């Protein structure tokens, strides 16, 4: 995932 | 009165982040339904893979999710690049 | 690869592109490493491979502690699309  | 459903998140990649790996737009289109139904049902979702400023819209069922994601989702990181998002226009497609 | 390794290859950091319309951006990424990576150690020499296509920077630190909380911090981290990694140099590949 990239989220933050 | 429009009760807009529909989020525009930009920054969000761009085209060249597609054109080595064939999967990644998928990928990256899968992490943000993931991420998006935190704050509701989506009725529809778009990235405009071609698109320079990297965009994608994400359609919600009701107005409070869709500004709840935008409280939420506007200025956060995504893959190391730095989002926005805000209330589509109702008009511009991308 | 060797036991004490004192230099890190980063990858994935730019691609040489990223340098074609704007000759700035070269000196604002490497002081942005020099910036990151001296709160990990004392840098002996920290180089940028401009033109490599997968985007190589090394960073050879005095301790090999340095390289390895260098290491530890970096490899992973996501930048402008890319997560970079971090690795202790092999002693052998140019770049």
């Amino acid at each position: 995932s990239r989220w933050d | 009165m429009r009760h807009e459903r529909v989020v525009i998140i930009k920054n969000m990649f761009h085209p060249m982040d597609f054109e080595d790996d064939p999967l990644v737009l998928n990928e990256i289109r899968e992490d943000l339904r993931v991420e998006c139904s935190k704050f509701g049902q989506i009725r529809k979702l778009l990235l405009f893979d071609r698109h320079p400023d990297g965009v994608a819209s994400v359609s919600f069922r009701d107005p409070e999710e869709a500004d709840y994601c935008i409280q939420t989702l506007d200025g956060r990181w995504f893959g190391g690049r730095q989002i926005t998002a805000q209330a589509w226009d109702g008009t511009t497609d991308y």
